[PDB]
Order: structure tokens, then sequence, then C-alpha cells
């Protein structure tokens, strides 16, 4: 997985 | 309109806009070209479900692993479902065949309301056609022809709109500036924007491939 900026 | 943005990027990359005596990026800015929509948050869950995203109007959507999409408007009730062939259906959260997809949209709705940074948070209908990741950026193609490239390492972002023939650059300090691409050839730009415009070209090629 991965995600935009926290 | 991928081909249009290809000719636009080629036209500016061919002029070598950072290689000028006296660059003057500011003369290329056009606020009237500012994009109505961009992606403010995203979560890559494509090992299981798909990719969930928010748009800057606080609406949310999911591009499911079967190439169908669910879009929830920012009124929290009105729904759009997009089948693989592109057929569009208008629903409300309140058919039974989509209960599984709706309960996953909820997970992503919950996530976007509470967890990540809103890109372009300072500033005051399309759906994610496709996307991919590279070692250095995520590339997002919207149904209105915009292409967004977020760079992981330094948080710079490009939003390219082939209709306005414009590019919006968000730099590491989150400065949001929109430029007419034609005027970037004339007045030039810094090496960091010219590098990302060269990258965008290889990314639209891949989108076209």
């Amino acid at each position: 997985s991965m995600w935009s900026s926290m | 309109h991928l081909s249009d943005m290809l000719q636009q990027l080629h036209s500016v990359n061919a002029s070598k806009p950072s290689e000028r005596g006296l660059v003057r990026q500011e003369e290329a800015e056009d606020p009237a070209c500012i994009p109505i929509f961009w992606v403010s948050k995203w979560v890559d869950y494509s090992d299981k479900y798909g990719l969930g995203y928010q748009l800057c109007d606080n609406s949310v959507g999911v591009l499911f692993n079967d190439s169908t999409r669910l879009i929830l408007y920012n009124d929290g009730d009105s729904l759009q479902y997009i089948e693989r062939d592109g057929t569009e259906s208008y629903l409300t959260v309140s058919p039974n065949s989509l209960m599984k997809k709706i309960t996953l949209l909820k997970y992503f709705r919950n996530y976007m309301s509470e967890h990540l940074l809103k890109a372009g948070a300072n500033i005051t209908l399309p759906y994610l056609r496709t996307w991919f990741r590279t070692r250095s950026a995520i590339i997002l193609h919207l149904s209105n022809g915009s292409v967004q490239i977020n760079f992981f390492q330094d948080h710079t972002k490009l939003i390219l709109c082939p209709l306005m023939a414009a590019v919006t650059y968000i730099d590491e300090k989150r400065d949001f500036r929109t430029y007419r691409l034609s005027l970037l050839e004339e007045y030039g730009c810094c090496k960091e924007l010219a590098s990302r415009l060269r990258y965008a070209r290889t990314m639209v090629d891949k989108l076209l491939s």
C-alpha cells in the first residue's frame, strides 16, 4: 500500500 | 486530450525554458487558468480493493480493482457509479448489488475526513480514469482531461489541464502557482519546473501507451 502526505 | 497535452508539453520542453538568459516565470502566471478540480488526498489500497481519493471539493471516490468507480458528492448522499465500459448511474447511499462497494467507499470516506493532508487546502463531477505509481511519483488521470503528478520525495505537484493549456505547480513550501504553458516557452522557468515538465511528458506517453 501507500498514501498521500500525512 | 492526452495528445493535446502531449503537444503542449513538447512545445515548451522544446524551448528549453530554464536555459534562458534571465528567466521570468512570474510573467506566465494566469490565475484565470486555475483548475476547478484536483486530487487533495489518496490511498493506494490496490492489493485488495483499489485506490481511494478525495477531490479538493471534499467529494471522495474509489477506482476499484475491477476498473469500476464509485463517487460520493460532498453532500454525503448523492452517488455516482461508473462501470468498466464507462456507463454512468446516479444513486443515493440511502441497488443491493453494490452494497460491498459502498461499504468500502465508507472506509475511504472515513479515512479522508480524518487522516491525511489536504493538498491545496488554502484554496477555494470528474472521476479518476486511471492512475499508476512510479518510484518517484503517482500519476492521476481525471475524466475531464487533467493529469496530476505528485512527487513523493519533496511533495511538489503538477496539475496539467489540456483545456486551458495550463500547468499548476505546487512547490515544496506549498506555493500554488498556475501558468499558461505557451507563456512558459516565452518567458522561461526555473530548472525545477522544467525538469518536472520533462517528467510529465514521459508520463503522458505512458498514459497514451
